[PDB]
């Protein structure tokens, strides 16, 4: 996708699905007041969130794209435990290992690669910084 | 004897202010400082060795995430060796296109930027702004709040605020639990004034977005990162932990950005010796390689520190040029009250109205200053005359507009009609036809009767506790009779779907049409390029009141 | 000149105290707060607050941070009932509770100007009753919305004063009073 | 009703006027369509054609215009240029003022026009720098109170000179003191810096007549007009201006044009045209007499173009056309137009941001009860804000902060040497108990009160006795004020020269004259041109109530 | 004269004479004190504006060396004349041939030959635009 | 609707009367001035006010300008004593005399909107008093800086809609007052 394709609601609405594989259209008020649809399908998936980071990409914006494809990955993850993640990552409340677990469990069961990676940068640098527990 | 002359200065509003001399070696000074370091960048393949003078060796998680993540290191070793007056040269020539300047002011490190604004003047800064700012369009954000946080209030102030022009309002609380009450009131009173603008409810970051989750905000802001090692971490917080939060904002369609802002490491006693300037654009070079989209600077809540020293307001005006110049929205503070002297609040906002940025103010009060939760801003309501007589004077767009006040009455009324329907479809404490009549005249919280706070807080607690929904509220619109408010309350949801207004500096303008850098980039060019205020947006700034026609006079 | 260190301030054991955790500077290097309010009234009335509720007080200094979280941090982690009160010597006050993430609180006065020797009175009785394990109503303040800038850079300058005094890896000193 | 709007309705702003645009009878800013598409015909040396007119159908202001206003060396080549491009030469900073000046003075009124109105005010105060004729910019006073109480106009004209008003102006409510006024604001002002220039604005012939006999430096309330009607309503012509304008150089006294938008419609008679066409048509009047320099931006018409929409901002493009025709700018915000704090501070920015020769034309040096020209956008009461402001935003505004002890002090030397003046001079005494209140004064509401009619029989005797400009120095001299003597010679040395005449020119230092032909302002972009820095900006810096962290 | 030779104070002060032929540095306190100069004295000179209209040349600025030219012939024209003149040219005071005895006059009498010039170019437009006498 | 011409107006010529000369809209398409005061009782004042001191008042009407000062120049043209009131729709009024430059004047009165009904009465007085070839102190009115700035467009109107009702070469009509 390209900024040509910007916006994605008006130029390719059929591009959009739900994390419950709906299609934008089916976001009438209509289908909202039988409960044909509710909460759960008004969740952003990641190959709209991978379209977006190729748009941000081609006006010339890697830094925010990067930011989208990390969002891809974390649609994927759990309210509870994105919170869970954020609050490790803050100074001394983890140690190395418990964070590259974290990683690991960001890939190995949410396939999230990226943020796995930024993860484990992250627990690199807090060693090097001593912003660990123990520290 | 004492003079006259000097008692009756004496007794001026500016001299109720705080001022204080310089103080180098502690970092309290705005700009300009000796301490600063020299710009410097080691670079080939690969990643960074030396960043302003410090080793690799040497880096702070600050220096090594924008060492790795900040600077476009595709140019970042030519750039260095340009001249800093050149380059500052070619951010005011109107004959530089933004477009040519991208690529070079994301290669400087934060010490060559802030060298190159610090050879500007305000002149300089402000024509170099109009150039510089992401989108096309300038615009406004407003804060939506009361004393009591009453939401009847909340949702007629944000239909009114709405109408007058705003395209992002921002609400907070003064009691902590009743915040699901007013992220709801201020949502529906926003798109009653205007569908498709955009309310964030600040509250404490992790709060903030579970009611993003909920569906009942659109986005955030006051994520806030620091400019020194020592004072993020005294936040509690790295920029890898900001990061991932930023990254989760986005995970559930929510557009986001940071908040910093002068003066805040200095406040904290840990500048390291450095001007607020300094520390300020690596604040900026944080949020750009934290891959946010925009960021909320201008010194904000520490505006007290910039604003008692020499040249601090101009340093302000320098760090939102330093933000638009690295291509993130710049959301340009003139939201928190700072001086006794209406002269001199009106110079401090002048910089950033005159060439306009992406929001001239990220928080003009939409609510008397005694209702402003934020401690108050440097503009509110009592100001919107001036504010819309300045734009007819001065042919600028400030992003607002005249209303009458027969209109305003009408979408207030619809506005508190609309809330008192949503609280009857989903089972919360009546909104009784007094309040309804109340919240169209008010003025403030002081026009408002009272409520009944304790069961108004246990009903909005219950609203996160048991996970309800903003599609709850769009069905109680549908069913009080408000199938126009309940469909543009799908809008909006339906907007967090695509993904389109996470870019930079978007707002949805229009029927639900997403107005951001990526469809509306500025192509300012010099004289009759750019944004230009003409045609029928004219000839509404155009229309103030009081304005006596000819063939009635 | 009215408070002596008088050795590492030990542990309390019992439900029976909270601490008062001053800064580095309070009472030496700085004797009144931001509007001129002296160091000694300001500690008899939080002292006389917390034993008019029939709990002791305890006054200790903190050494190792200058930032009002982290003084009243250390303070909590020594009290007996886990109830501590921190003060800088510009005068911002946090109550604080062993258990609370070190940014939050059970009650904070962000600005010191606002604040007069009642609210440090009050300040003192509504501590105890929370070591009590009772609830009392948060300490009312003042409020004046141009008092933030007009003393922010004056505070600015007087923590940096008191952030000379900070010396890494110093425990608490318990102090006497007069 | 909505209490909302109510208290809107409260706000001091809401007092000001405002009217619709009346196209038809010129009441408009700018962009009229009424106004004329550029056009010059020049065959053999002559314009034929000017703006759509023919020769045929020229009135004396198109006649003075066509015959000495416009640069014909290069009238048709910039005509011909595309009015975008020239506008983007007005404000790029790598375009040298140099190469403008002879572009811009040979555009018509309505080529130049034209381009500017293609700028925003951003856009017009980035040109106004580079083309503002001197380096340095500059502040001009109103000193004056309503008593005309020569101590107290003595007294202030000091301490504006002591804050830094290089140039001051007084006028009064009873036209025959208009000589105690004129000398006592030329002492005073010598006193609190010698060399500042001062001006007493009267009646045209009469103000010629005090300048004939040395009581003033310079004149500037002469007026030019943009429709021939309003100027033979003015009971002039362009001639009769321009041959008044050598009259003044002709006895070394410098001298300026006043204009101003609105002046014409107000009198009904815009012809159909917008306020800045007419006054484009003003600056080219200036510029073909040979007049040096203008006061311009509306002046005491600023509640005309004040109350349509884009008025501030043409008052900005007024100021700008002025400096582009390579004129000396003493850019007005000189006359009250709101009660609105925020709405006359924005108004002011346009010219003090940027700056111009003289930011004011008339600042006001006492409080507004006592100015005398009906109030200005700032007065006595504003001096901190404005210093707080410059230092805010590191601007020179052209003052500075003062200690009040060096105010009394100079303020009292000042009446004392007035009161040796008028003993020396066989005037009514000046007791010390009112050097004593004018030392301390702040307005004409602490002044012990004079005898008018005497003072009047007396100031009316200067003027019939050809009571001349050396007597006064010669009672300074023989009163205990040599020194305040020998600063009064020199000023009246300077009309000598010829020096001062020029463009932008006044007097600093210990008699250096800076004007635009030593002070060229040569402005390329950030970290060049004038740059407050060095112990000009270490002055503006100190301002009171900034307290010293060592203090704390 | 060139803008290197102003200002004229500082860079040829021995140029500067008054119209009563005495220099500037006969303009001491001594000298007014004992009345060996008075106001009468206090004059510029047609040569002082002439060098200034040179120096206005080289600076650029055309119009304003005109108007020190017609300044500088107007230094021999007495003050109440001067008055006189101006009043003259103001609408519907003169007719044409008392405007063009006024020019005549100023060439004569003054030779100030531009403003002679100037004057009849008044004369001139005057009837082209109904501006003398008899025409209100 | 109270003025009517009674044909052009003859030349007086005893020091007896004063003119007053109003413009070409005054009565007519304006009937009040600029704060709203009725014509009928300005002109009701200032003849009150010139006969009160044992003088004549002559009403004209005058086409040829609207200028204040012209009308006024016509007025003392035709006045037995020299002396004439020139008054403006919108308010604006002058005291002018025979022999006086055109835009010279005894008094003026450039602010209409701090005139009232009692100062136009004075103006009056005072101009029978300049026939009477007395002295009087002028005419005083209240001072306020914002009239110029808040009527200045409205009064540029009220002065275009005058200049309509111009005839170019029509002499002044004598009118009769109800
Ligand atoms: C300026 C300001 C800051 C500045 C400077 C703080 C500093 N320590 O120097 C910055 C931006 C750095 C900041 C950071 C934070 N702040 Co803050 N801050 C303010 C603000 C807007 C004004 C305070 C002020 O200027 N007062 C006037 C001066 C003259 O009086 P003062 O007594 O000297 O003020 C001092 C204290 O307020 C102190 N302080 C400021 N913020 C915080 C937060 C906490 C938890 C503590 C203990 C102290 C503290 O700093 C000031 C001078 O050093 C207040 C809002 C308000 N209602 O006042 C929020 C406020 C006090 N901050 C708050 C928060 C949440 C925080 C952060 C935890 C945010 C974050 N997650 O990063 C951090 C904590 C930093 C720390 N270690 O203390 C909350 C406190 C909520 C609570 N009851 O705990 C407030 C009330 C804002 C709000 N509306 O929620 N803050
Ligand atoms: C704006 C203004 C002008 C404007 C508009 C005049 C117009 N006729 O439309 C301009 C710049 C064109 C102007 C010109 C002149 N003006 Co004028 N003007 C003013 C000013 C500053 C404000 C008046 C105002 O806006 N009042 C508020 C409005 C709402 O009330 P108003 O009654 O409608 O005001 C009208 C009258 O004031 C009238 N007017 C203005 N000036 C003059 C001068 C004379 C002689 C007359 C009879 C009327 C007149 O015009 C106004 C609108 O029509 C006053 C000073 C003052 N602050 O009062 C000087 C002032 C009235 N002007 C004065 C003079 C001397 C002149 C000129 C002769 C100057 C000149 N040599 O060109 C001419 C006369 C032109 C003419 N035929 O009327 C003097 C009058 C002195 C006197 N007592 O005789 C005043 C008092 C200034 C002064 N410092 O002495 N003026
Ligand atoms: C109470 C600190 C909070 O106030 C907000 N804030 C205001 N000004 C600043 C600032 N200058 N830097 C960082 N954060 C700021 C931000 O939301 C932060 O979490
Ligand atoms: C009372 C008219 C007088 O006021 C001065 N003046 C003020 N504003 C203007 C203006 N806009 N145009 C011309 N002259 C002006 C000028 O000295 C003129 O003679
Ligand atoms: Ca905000
Ligand atoms: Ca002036
Ligand atoms: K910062
Ligand atoms: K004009």
């Amino acid at each position: 996708a390209r900024v040509s394709d910007y916006p994605l609601a008006n130029k390719h609405p059929e591009w959009v699905k739900t994390a419950t594989n709906k299609t934008l259209d089916d976001f009438t008020l209509e289908n909202v007041l039988s409960n044909k649809v509710t909460a759960q399908d008004m969740r952003i998936t990641p190959e709209t969130l991978r379209l977006q980071a190729s748009i941000a990409k081609d006006a010339g914006r890697d830094r925010l794209a990067m930011n989208f494809e990390r969002a891809a990955e974390l649609t994927a993850v759990p309210d509870d435990r994105i919170l869970e993640i954020y609050n490790a990552l803050r100074p001394y409340r983890s140690t190395k290992e418990e964070l590259l677990a974290i990683a690991d469990d960001l890939e190995s069961r949410y396939q999230a690669k990226i943020c796995a990676a930024f993860v484990r940068e992250a627990a690199t640098l807090y060693v090097e910084r001593k912003k660990l527990k123990g520290d | 004897m004492r003079s006259k002359r000097f008692e009756a200065l004496a007794k001026r509003p500016v001299n109720q202010d705080g001022f204080v001399k310089e103080w180098i070696e502690e970092g309290f000074i705005a700009m300009e400082s000796p301490n600063d370091p020299k710009p410097s960048i080691k670079i080939v393949n690969g990643a960074v060795t030396e960043l302003d003078g410090k080793p690799v060796s040497d880096f702070d998680l600050i220096d090594h995430f924008i060492a790795r993540y900040g600077i476009n290191l595709n140019r970042a070793e030519e750039v260095m060796a340009m001249d800093s007056v050149k380059l500052a040269n070619m951010l005011c020539d109107p004959n530089v296109k933004r477009s040519e300047i991208v690529p070079l002011t994301t290669a400087m490190t934060p010490a060559k930027i802030v060298e190159v604004v610090s050879h500007m003047n305000v002149v300089e800064m402000m024509m170099a702004m109009q150039k510089m700012r992401a989108r096309r369009t300038p615009s406004q954000q407003a804060h939506v709040t009361n004393v009591k946080d009453n939401p009847v209030q909340i949702a007629a102030d944000a239909a009114e605020g709405a109408w007058r022009g705003f395209d992002e309002q921002e609400t907070t609380v003064a009691v902590a639990r009743y915040a699901p009450f007013n992220a709801i009131a201020l949502l529906v009173g926003s798109q009653v004034g205007r569908p498709g603008v955009l309310t964030q409810c600040s509250l404490e970051e992790a709060t903030e977005l579970k009611l993003g989750m909920l569906g009942h905000t659109c986005y955030a802001e006051t994520i806030s990162v620091y400019g020194t090692e020592p004072v993020f971490t005294d936040g509690d917080d790295t920029p890898w932990s900001k990061g991932f939060l930023a990254s989760s904002y986005a995970s559930r369609g929510l557009k986001m950005r940071f908040t910093s802002g002068s003066g805040s490491e200095v406040q904290m006693g840990y500048a390291e010796g450095k001007s607020m300037l300094y520390l300020e654009a690596r604040c900026i070079y944080i949020t750009k390689a934290a891959g946010v989209q925009g960021l909320q600077n201008g010194s904000v809540s520490c505006i007290g520190v910039p604003s008692a020293v020499p040249s601090g307001i101009r340093a302000v005006l320098a760090e939102n040029l330093i933000c638009s110049s690295l291509d993130l929205e710049c959301a340009s503070s003139n939201d928190q009250t700072f001086t006794h002297s209406d002269m001199r609040r009106t110079a401090r906002l002048l910089m950033q109205f005159l060439p306009g940025t992406d929001f001239i103010s990220s928080g003009y009060s939409a609510v008397p200053n005694y209702d402003n939760m934020f401690a108050g801003s440097n503009e509110d309501a009592e100001d919107f005359d001036d504010y819309n007589v300045i734009q007819r004077d001065l042919k600028v767009d400030g992003g607002l507009r005249p209303v009458r006040e027969e209109d305003v009455i009408a979408i207030r009324n619809k506005a508190a009609r609309a809330l008192q329907a949503v609280f009857a479809g989903m089972g919360l404490p009546p909104i009784t036809d007094e309040e309804v009549e109340a919240a169209t005249y008010a003025h403030g919280s002081k026009d408002m009767p009272e409520r009944n706070i304790v069961e108004d807080i246990k009903f909005a607690q219950e609203i996160i506790n048991k996970n309800r929904n903003g599609l709850e509220v769009v069905k109680a619109l549908a069913q009080g009779g408000f199938t126009d408010v309940a469909q543009d309350m799908l809008n909006i949801q339906k907007a967090k779907l695509t993904g389109d207004y996470l870019h930079t500096s978007a707002i949805i303008v229009g029927d639900g049409q997403v107005l951001s850098a990526v469809n509306d980039v500025n192509d300012y060019a010099g004289p009759a390029t750019g944004y230009r205020l003409q045609g029928e947006r004219w000839e509404e700034i155009k229309n103030i009141p009081g304005a006596l026609d000819p063939n009635e006079d | 000149g009215f408070l002596t260190e008088v050795g590492e301030a030990r542990q309390g054991t019992q439900q029976d105290e909270v601490i008062i955790a001053v800064g580095p500077a309070f009472g030496l290097a700085q004797t009144v707060n931001i509007v001129g309010i002296p160091h000694k009234s300001i500690l008899r009335e939080v002292i006389a607050g917390i034993e008019e509720e029939g709990i002791k007080a305890r006054v200790i200094r903190c050494f190792k941070s200058s930032d009002v979280a982290f003084v009243a941090v250390e303070g909590n982690r020594l009290s007996g009932s886990g109830i501590s009160i921190g003060i800088q010597s510009k005068g911002t006050t946090v109550i604080h509770q062993q258990g609370l993430p070190p940014l939050s609180n059970l009650e904070l006065f962000p600005q010191a100007p606002l604040l007069t020797l009642e609210t440090y009175r009050q300040i003192g009785k509504n501590a105890a009753r929370y070591a009590k394990r009772e609830s009392p109503q948060p300490v009312p303040t003042l409020n004046d919305q141009m008092a933030r800038p007009k003393y922010q850079a004056k505070s600015a300058i007087l923590h940096i004063k008191e952030t000379k005094y900070v010396v890494t890896g110093k425990n608490p000193q318990e102090l006497r009073v007069a």
